[PDB]
RNA sequence: UAAAGUUGCUGCAGUUAAAAAGCUCGUAGUUGGAUCUUGGGAGCGGCCGUCCCCUGCUCGGCGCCGGCCCGAAGCGUUUACUUUGAAAAAA
RNA sequence: GUUUUCGGAACUGAGGCCAUGAUUAAGAGGGACGGCCGGGGGCAUUCGUAUUGCGCCGCUAGAGGUGAAAUUCUUGGACCGGCGCAAGACGGACCAGAGCGAAAGCAUUUGCCAAGAAUGUUUUCAUUAAUCAAGAACGAAAGUCGGAGGUUCGAAGACGAUCAGAUACCGUCGUAGUUCCGACCAUAAACGAUGCCGACCGGCGAUGCGGCGGCGUUAUUCCCAUGACCCGCCGGGCAGCUUCCGGGAAACCAAAGUCUUUGGGUUCCGGGGGGAGUAUGGUUGCAAAGCUGAAACUUAAAGGAAUUGACGGAAGGGCACCACC
């Protein structure tokens, strides 16, 4: 059934650590250990191994990504970034 | 020409003779069946590297399809990954006139 | 959208008479429209019309002559008793002279002394004066 | 006006009153019907046979010459789809936005462009079963509908 | 005016209405029979033609579709179809 | 209670006097185009005004000789509507 | 006693037979297709001067700001002139009673993405529609939360003026905010103070978009189709002017009309002014606050539109040594 009203994973932590800390952590606790679907062989398989390490069940491929979520904001526009660089500078 | 190979598709998975998968596709390559192999584009380089070496054997077609193996099944109209798809019988579809 | 055919028609005929006119198109015909206007022509309020039979809802072209006030309908149709219709004719005509309800029945469709001397009353379409 | 749009515009058709077949059209039931069915294993719609046969070879309607209209002509031989087409082509348009809406978070347009083409979708759905084309089982999902595109 | 015959109106004005708000609804469209001089059967060709219509053995593309009635490639000759 | 058309079904208001949701979608609710036996006959009232019709296969006769039909009854798309009758304590 | 005959009940195999069966294609709706069109939306890119800041060079006594000053910067070179450089906002004039969008709203170039109206159509399905408690999506500005950024402007704050005081108006500084990303809140004179769909009822000239037809001018010259003009037509749209249509308390409104000659369908919503969007319950939100929401008690008016007069630190035109020069 509904276990918990508005409290999702973050219940494991009870009555501590403040509402607006655990309201805050709920967001990256969820995506840390999210299941996503692997570029290389579609298998929704990668799983979060360590810090910025991504490794996919079925592929056997480990991914340098971001701490918590598998692309950073940062990471994608950066790649966007020096791939125009590439094409608006060797033209 | 990325909507219409779409819709090629619609109209040999519903009349024509193919084979899903792999291991299937280049048995049907060795019988001399298969006239164009469709990969998509997150294939294994050795498989895509293999295709295309028993393809220009053959003598047969190789189309790189504009996306991944969930994007060809769901443009095969299936619920599951198909990476190689070869088609033995166009049926009533102009995919190999193209 | 259009969901009652003789409210359109009749006030259709109404504004065009208040204006002036000496015939009307009015755009969806029905039997009851027809079967309408043959009642307000017996009575000398219109003169005789014709119909445009096209293959859809055929038009019809009345010829009007400046002697009819009002036509009115009541929507929706309150199915009335030759008791209920004497009410029904103290708050819809100007006088007990002139001015007829035409009211839908099992005989046909009809003015009110109609109904009454064939002793059937049914529900009401309009009136007109 | 339209169902979801402030539009009023007044442009259909307008067929004429002549129900006959021209004295210029030499062609019969039986060769017209033959050319639809070569048509329709092409994989196109009535409409786009409709049109087609207007355009190279001088149908006024497929109706006036022969018995019975296009898609009653596919269904009386097993070549017609199994749901639609007019339910097929909204069921195409909203995979297309959601495709458009997974890609760009913050277009809030499209957003509520795919609310009025699947309330749409709903509308036709639920007509088909009352008269009993799609099976009462049938129901529009938004995960499982790219396959039956 | 007061007196508009509306049940005969002037052929000046039947013309000059919108194509459903005649008295009787007509299509202003025709068939029309096309030649052009590379090929030799003259075909059944709508106004408003809406797609690119083709010959027998590619003697040229006839007509070419537009916002209204269909444009004809420079030198094809039409006449318009009367009954 | 009437006057109260100042609670409105008959029968009110909503630009500025009191008042239309900030916008659109949408389920109940409410409401939904046209289309299907129409004319004409037929005898008798006085050119017109009523009766009857585009229906069928247990039981009596005006009967004839496995039968030529009219008289009473089991029957014939469903409902709303109207019309009449039943049945409805007096006070 | 049996095949019976044959009364009833169900099952099974053929060929004939009816004129053998599906109304129409709405100035309903959805859907397709065609060439278009638009500051409609999203992502990326690209440009423009300006403002402030820095460095360098020039010549110099003030510059700034005001009703007049002062705070403030300056012989340590301010303001001004010239070369650069840096970062962040913004999108001038063109820009209109023009366009698009459900509303909020939307304007530098180019590309990509998905959408939409109108138009045209002898295409398609055949009533699939209209309005909608509950419910859902979007919702300016301000404001709240986490990250990046900050030059202009600038709540709060500090001072200088003014002043009878001026914790205001004026001026010099300024923090949050103003900008981008990801969540929040859900209101505005969110206005046309005007529900939506449909029907009918006067002209006139424009305007935008699509289509159609027609003297000619103009470019592509090498003529046709097309681009730019000219004269009409049809449809949809933002609007004008104009009528004793008709209505309205008038102001005014081609709708605010077709209404005691009262009935096309339907949602919301008002019941004299206050107390009061208050108290209290419930619910939503991190908060600020939102939605639903009385009563006791008080009161003869509060109010809308128009008229005339008076009045103005309102405008235009005159005048007077009981006014000035």
């Amino acid at each position: 059934a509904k276990r918990t009203k508005k409290v999702g994973i973050v219940g494991k932590y009870g009555t501590r650590y403040g509402a607006s800390l655990r309201k805050m952590v709920k967001k990256i606790e969820i995506s840390q250990h999210a299941k996503y679907t692997c570029s290389f062989c579609g298998k929704t398989k990668m799983k979060r191994r360590a810090v910025g390490i991504w490794h996919c069940g079925s592929c056997m491929k480990t991914v340098a990504g971001g701490a918590w979520t598998y692309n950073t904001t940062s990471a994608v526009t950066v790649k966007s970034a020096i791939r125009r660089l590439k094409e608006l500078k060797d033209q | 020409s990325l909507e219409s190979i779409n819709s090629r598709l619609q109209l040999v998975m519903k009349s024509g003779k193919y084979v899903l998968g792999y291991k299937q596709s280049l048995k049907m390559i060795r019988q001399g069946k298969a006239k164009l192999v469709i990969l998509a584009n997150n294939c294994p380089a050795l498989r895509k590297s293999e295709i295309e070496y028993y393809a220009m054997l053959a003598k047969t077609g190789v189309h790189h399809y504009s996306g991944n193996n969930i994007e060809l099944g769901t443009a095969c109209g299936k619920y599951y990954r198909v990476c190689t798809l070869s088609i033995i019988d166009p049926g009533d579809s102009d995919i190999i006139r193209s | 959208v259009r969901m009652n055919v003789l409210a359109d028609a009749l006030k259709s005929i109404n504004n065009a008479e208040k204006r002036g006119k000496r015939q009307v198109l009015i755009r969806p015909c029905s039997k009851v429209i027809v079967r309408f206007l043959t009642v307000m022509m017996k009575h000398g309020y219109i003169g005789e019309f014709e119909i445009i039979d096209d293959h859809r809802a055929g038009k019809i072209v009345v010829n009007l002559t400046g002697r009819l006030n009002k036509c009115g309908v009541i929507s929706p149709r309150f199915d009335v008793q030759l008791k209920d219709l004497e009410k029904w004719q103290n708050n819809l005509l100007p006088s007990r002279q002139f001015g007829f309800i035409v009211l839908t029945t099992s005989a046909g469709i009809m003015d009110h002394e109609e109904a009454r001397r064939k002793h059937t009353g049914g529900k009401i379409l309009g009136f007109f004066f | 006006g339209r169902m979801h749009a402030p539009g009023k515009g007044l442009s259909q058709s307008a067929l004429p009153y002549r129900r006959s077949v021209p004295t210029w059209l030499k062609l019969t039931s039986d060769d017209v019907k033959e050319q639809i069915y070569k048509l329709a294993k092409k994989g196109l719609t009535p409409s786009q046979i409709g049109v087609i046969l207007r355009d190279s070879h001088g149908v006024a309607q497929v109706r006036f010459v022969t018995g019975n209209k296009i898609l009653r002509i596919l269904k009386s031989k097993g070549l017609a789809p199994d749901l639609p087409e007019d339910l097929y082509h909204l069921i195409k348009k909203a995979v297309a936005v959601r495709k458009h809406l997974e890609r760009n978070r913050k277009d809030k347009d499209a957003k509520f462009r795919l609310i009025l083409i699947e309330s749409r979708i709903h509308r036709l759905a639920r007509y088909y079963k009352t008269k009993r084309v799609l099976p009462p089982n049938w129901k529009y999902e938004s995960s499982t509908a790219s396959a039956l595109v | 005016p007061l007196a508009k015959d509306l049940l005969h109106p002037s052929p000046e004005e039947e013309k000059r209405k919108h194509k459903k708000k005649r008295l009787v609804q007509s299509p202003n469209s025709y068939f029309m029979d096309v030649k052009c001089p590379g090929c030799y059967k003259i075909t059944t060709v709508f106004s408003h033609a809406q797609t690119v219509v083709l010959c027998v053995g590619c003697s040229t593309v006839l007509c070419q579709p537009t916002g209204g009635k269909a444009r004809l490639t420079e030198g094809c000759s039409f006449r318009r179809k009367q009954h």
